[PDB]
DNA sequence: AAGGAAAGTCCC
DNA sequence: TGGGACTTTCCT
């Protein structure tokens, strides 16, 4: 009857996928509220309680036509990328601890993808809502093993051929699906899946967290045009900018940008730029403004660092 | 019948390319090579001049010069070594078609294991030595050059290794460069913090060397001050004269302890007081 | 085709 | 757990 609730989604950025090579534990997929001195994990919840229930989650794709992503959500109850959690009774809120995303290679995409589609179609997981619109009957049928015959294999495998071509290995999305018990006591009732927001690999050169590590100087003349060195975290040469801004009382406008070129970003970790003119060059007492790394793309920004402008 | 390289291959600067890597991409640069004039390796057979075969191959750097793993694909180059007839009209025969296919550790055992199963060994080095640890960032070229005899038989002439050649990618075989610095001057008292942007360097193994006639010192800085091995934040070293009185433009360069290599020079004017 | 960066890998 | 640097690839 009821539904699922993404309660607390995943942090969406800052997480770094891992290849099988990294092996050992390397963390737990954070919650969109984790803040070190308090950390969480993507929590889900149902409403019209159904006593006990099984909620499986798989990684889908961030495309208009939600599909299965090759990466494997490896964790605890996970196996083949379908972490299955048994929503305890009365408490319809079971969270997903340290999950961890597994990064498939660009070569193992169709190879790994076959299995994902093969499976589910077997284990009764999501009705060709990810694979194709010709199935929909990958739930339970009644009893057996669901070998879907050697025929149907042609759609799956060929479906693994056009998806593996556009698949993006840099971003994923959780797909929470709930199963409520039935007459047999088994869990056959498919509750409309709810995809998560969208998680971006941090390993990717443009989804990583921006940070200003060092600046040889954090003060300049209101005139501006004073060279500065900013040591940073991997930033994409032609998609980064230095923003100077101020909390103006009459609203809160005024923003300035360092003047540099991609040719001034030393090997994705340093930026040499010139400082912008400050608003009131008529100032007699210096004013404290801010600096901030910002991605021209998504416009994500670093924690702002102080900068003090003094008169000419 | 005798031989000596006229144009010694390049030293520390080139970069080892791969198979997957851009093929037909580049070649092998010579000694006095240039950004406007190349000049590949050419061996001059002083005196004797006529028909002759040539099999060029790459070998390790040290004493028992075993055949090196890396191939050397390019024109006529086979199984790894090079081979083709030499102009039977001129003497000093050149080679513009050589590429150095560095191999992966993965396929190494195999790689050297080819050298033998394919007979490759300019110094008939024993097979029991044709294995074990090999250095992949340093190699030498050999010239197993054969010609005729005083009459008309297969008079093979003695091989000779070409100066060292090093992988540029290897962060400790690479060319130590100094791309740009913020400060350019400082007080004889020393201590002027400087930001030095530079090419990939290994913090555990790198120094900032200040030369200058009768003066020698290095910039103080710890490892934690080497950012993503492409920037260093060191403090300028005290000049010899605690009370200078005019610009004494000295020289500053990146130095690598291990290799004992020194980056190009960059000037740093030491002003007074 | 000399060089910059992304993808994939080891080892803290 | 969280994170640098190394190795192999891919894009100019």
């Amino acid at each position: 009857g009821p539904y699922l609730q993404i309660l607390e989604q995943p942090k969406q950025r800052g997480f770094r996928f891992r290849y099988v090579c990294e092996g050992p534990s390397h963390g737990g997929l954070p919650g969109a509220s984790s803040e070190k001195n308090k950390k969480s994990y993507p929590q889900v919840k149902i409403c019209n309680y159904v006593g006990p229930a099984k909620v499986i989650v798989q990684l889908v794709t961030n495309g208009k036509n939600i599909h299965l992503h090759a990466h494997s959500l490896v964790g605890k109850h996970c196996e083949d990328g379908v972490c299955t959690v048994t929503a305890g009774p009365k408490d319809m809120v079971v969270g997903f601890a340290n999950l961890g995303i597994l990064h498939v290679t660009k070569k193992k995409v169709f190879e790994t993808l076959e299995a994902r589609m093969t499976e589910a179609c077997i284990r009764g997981y999501n009705p060709g809502l990810l694979v194709h619109s010709d199935l929909a009957y990958l739930q339970a049928e009644g009893g057996g093993d669901r070998q879907l015959t050697d025929r149907e294999k042609e759609i799956i495998r060929q479906a693994a051929v056009q998806q593996t071509k556009e698949m993006d290995l840099s971003v994923v999305r959780l797909m929470f699906t709930a199963f409520l018990p039935d007459s047999t006591g088994s869990f056959t009732r498919r509750l409309e899946p709810v995809v998560s927001d969208a998680i971006y690999d941090s390993k990717a050169p443009n989804a990583s967290n921006l940070k200003i590590v060092r600046m040889d100087r954090t003060a300049g003349c209101v005139t501006g045009g004073e060279e500065i060195y900013l040591l940073c975290d991997k930033v994409q040469k032609d998609d980064i900018q230095i923003r100077f801004y101020e909390e103006e009382e009459n609203g809160g406008v005024w923003e300035g940008f360092g003047d540099f070129s991609p040719t001034d970003v030393h090997r994705q970790f340093a930026i040499v730029f010139k400082t912008p003119k400050y608003k009131d060059v008529n100032i007699t007492k210096p004013a404290s403004v801010f600096v901030q790394l910002r991605r021209k793309s998504d416009l994500e920004t670093s924690e702002p660092k102080p900068f003090l402008y003094y008169p000419e | 019948a005798y031989v000596e390289i006229i144009e010694q291959p390049k030293q520390r600067g080139m970069r080892f390319r791969y198979k997957c890597e851009g093929r037909s991409a580049g070649s092998i640069p010579g000694e006095r090579s240039t950004d406007t004039t190349k000049t590949h390796p050419t061996i001059k057979i002083n005196g004797y001049t006529g028909p002759g075969t040539v099999r060029i191959s790459l070998v390790t750097k040290d004493p028992p010069h075993r055949p090196h793993p890396h191939e050397l694909v390019g024109k006529d180059c086979r199984d790894g070594y090079y081979e083709a007839d030499l102009c039977p009209d001129r003497s000093i025969h050149s080679f513009q078609n050589l590429g150095i296919q560095c191999v992966k550790k993965r396929d190494l055992e195999q790689a050297i294991s080819q050298r033998i199963q394919t007979n490759n060994n300019p110094f008939h080095v024993p097979i029991e030595e044709q294995r074990g640890d090999y250095d992949l960032n340093a190699v030498r070229l050999c010239f197993q050059v054969t010609v005729r005899d005083p009459a008309g038989r297969p008079l093979l002439l003695t091989p000779v290794l070409s100066h060292p050649i090093f992988d540029n990618r290897a962060p400790n075989t690479a060319e130590l460069k100094i791309c740009r610095v913020n400060r350019n001057s400082g007080s004889c008292l020393g201590g002027d913090e400087i930001f030095l942007l530079c090419d990939k360097v290994q913090k555990e193994d790198i120094e900032v060397y200040f030369t200058g006639p009768g003066w020698e010192a290095r910039g103080s800085f710890s490892q934690a001050d080497v950012h993503r091995q492409v920037a260093i934040v060191f403090r300028t070293p005290p000049y010899a004269d605690p009370s200078l009185q005019a610009p004494v433009r000295v020289s500053m360069q990146l130095r690598r302890p291990s290799d004992r290599e020194l980056s190009e020079p960059m000037e740093f004017q030491y002003l007074p007081d």
